[PDB]
């Protein structure tokens, strides 16, 4: 990850 | 420190 | 008085940035940590050797500016988090510009663009601090001139750095 | 009197507008006859079964325009060209639109646009036509507003027919 | 083909 | 065409 | 005797062969000559400048092959067809070669095939040819051993020509 | 006893499998624990929506098989873990086979494969267990048959699940 | 991120 807590957008 | 691009 | 043209923050992650090659390199991330979500371009192949991700912007209308301030907001991870982190991971990457008269739309030619600089973070963030929920969020900015063509994009090139793009801001002062 | 806010015909294909699905579909084409170059977008998957092919204009920022008008030149060729024309082929395609307050890049939704008719074609290409580089190019034009945001896109939705689009034009009265 | 002599552009 | 009638398939 | 380790004509076109790059390239076509269909794989960007896609085919299990022979069907359009005699077009293929002992599946990588040989055409087709329902087709067989492990893969670079891969038999003999 | 047709784990990563759509979904993902490297195919598109992510095998010879035993080892993520995780986040995946004469290589037909089962995790693995090394691995096995054809392929849907298939092995008993 | 510390493989 490069940012925490991070999930990919639509 | 700052910079300016041509 | 600032006269914003691009400001990646205030979309909601609407724009749909450009992003080669198809399918890795940068990604569209989103962060749920409040009521507010925060939206932000990351990507991390950090131990797959030489990376070359390119992520473009839209077509800008550059107005009546003469020269243009292009401020960005970024994190980056320390390499030493990484197993054999040097080598595998670089701590920085390359912005780029290109001028153009007409909207280009999908058409995507890297020998088109021009190197700004290679913008470097201030604070990198180690594991033990990205374990928990805190980043030291770098701020880099640059003004380039003068622009002729009636607009520009804007490229960012990744070499394997786990990097999170989280606002980039182009305007001009009045 | 006509203010032009978009012609394709003037970009010399320099435009690489939206196709989806991506790697399918609409093909930027050229035809370089008599060493005059001509450019355009087409598609002729008539007998690989049903289709739904789509093409996205660029971001064309309305301006102080209310009520824009799309002028459409194609050539449609003839079903009955193809062995097994019946149900696998069409002889129309369908104009969309849609209104947006900033550039949603790459991000397309088809989900998001509405209709404003299905063109048709007043003269139908026929083998013996085609053969002879004499292909009838149909003219068709339509327009829709109150159009009430930053800008708009133009969708061409292929539903199994062998269109050739050399131009668009979209421009309001003043 | 939609249009004759035609070609793939860039 | 790189061949006479021939139409891209499934 | 004869043992065929791999026919693309003799299946229906179903073998759906890898091609780079994506989207562009070598293409599946389809033609009804007769009742029965005729596929092949297709590639036509003569006046775009120069190309460089390649077709990869399935897994091809060696078995206690030791040399095998590869039989070539195609077809190549004469250059001096289209606008500009050359520099845009080409007359013929490369063909090439990568031995596995596993299937590498969709992982491709052009520095792992070697080159065997250019495959030039006995006879191209000419337009007045073209434009009647009447193609040259030429034929063309190359052999390669000893080969050494488990499996290999075969592959077809595009140079900027107008080839239609109708036919190709990998065999060996007893 | 057991007769081993394919072992994810046993290849060093390296089996290109085909993912649906392209691009997105799957991912083939690499872990350095302690300098020994494991592989595995990762997908957590969670918040994203609607999810209809494919991963399918390359092409197994059957041989001497006929009742194939498919075993799975895989970690699910608990959904509690992503705010914003309902309705969107799931806890399971899809597993499907097809058989086939030959193979068919990148043509990917999914209403040609025949589903097996759901499988459901003995256990999820809680934020507390994931930010602390220690991930619960589930094993799930599925029996299939009667087998009859040349060759068959396995596939992997993912509808809204943050899963890790970490190991794969189908074998026959003899 | 469904399996700790994993990167993107080749």
């Amino acid at each position: 990850s490069a940012y925490p807590d991070s999930v990919p957008f639509r | 420190a700052h910079h300016h691009h041509a | 008085k600032e006269v914003v043209l691009l400001d990646f923050a205030a979309a909601g992650g609407e724009l749909g940035w450009l992003t080669h090659p198809y399918g890795k390199g940068w990604d569209l991330m989103q962060n749920i940590m409040n009521d507010m979500p925060i939206y932000m371009y990351s990507v991390c192949n950090v131990m797959s050797g030489d990376q070359d991700n390119w992520l473009r912007t839209n077509w800008v209308y550059r107005g009546e500016a003469e020269r243009i301030f292009i401020e960005l907001k970024f994190t980056v991870r320390d390499c030493n988090s990484f197993p054999g982190g040097a080598s595998s991971c670089k701590e920085t990457f390359n912005l780029y510009y290109a001028e153009s008269d007409l909207d280009y739309g999908t058409n995507f030619q890297k020998r088109l663009f021009t190197k700004i600089d290679t913008i470097a973070p201030d604070e990198i963030t180690v594991s033990s601090d990205f374990e928990a929920r805190h980043v030291k969020l770098n701020v880099e900015e640059r003004s380039v001139g003068p622009l002729t063509r009636k607009g520009f994009y804007l490229a960012f090139q990744d070499i394997g750095a786990c990097v999170a793009l989280l606002s980039v801001r182009v305007y001009y002062k009045k």
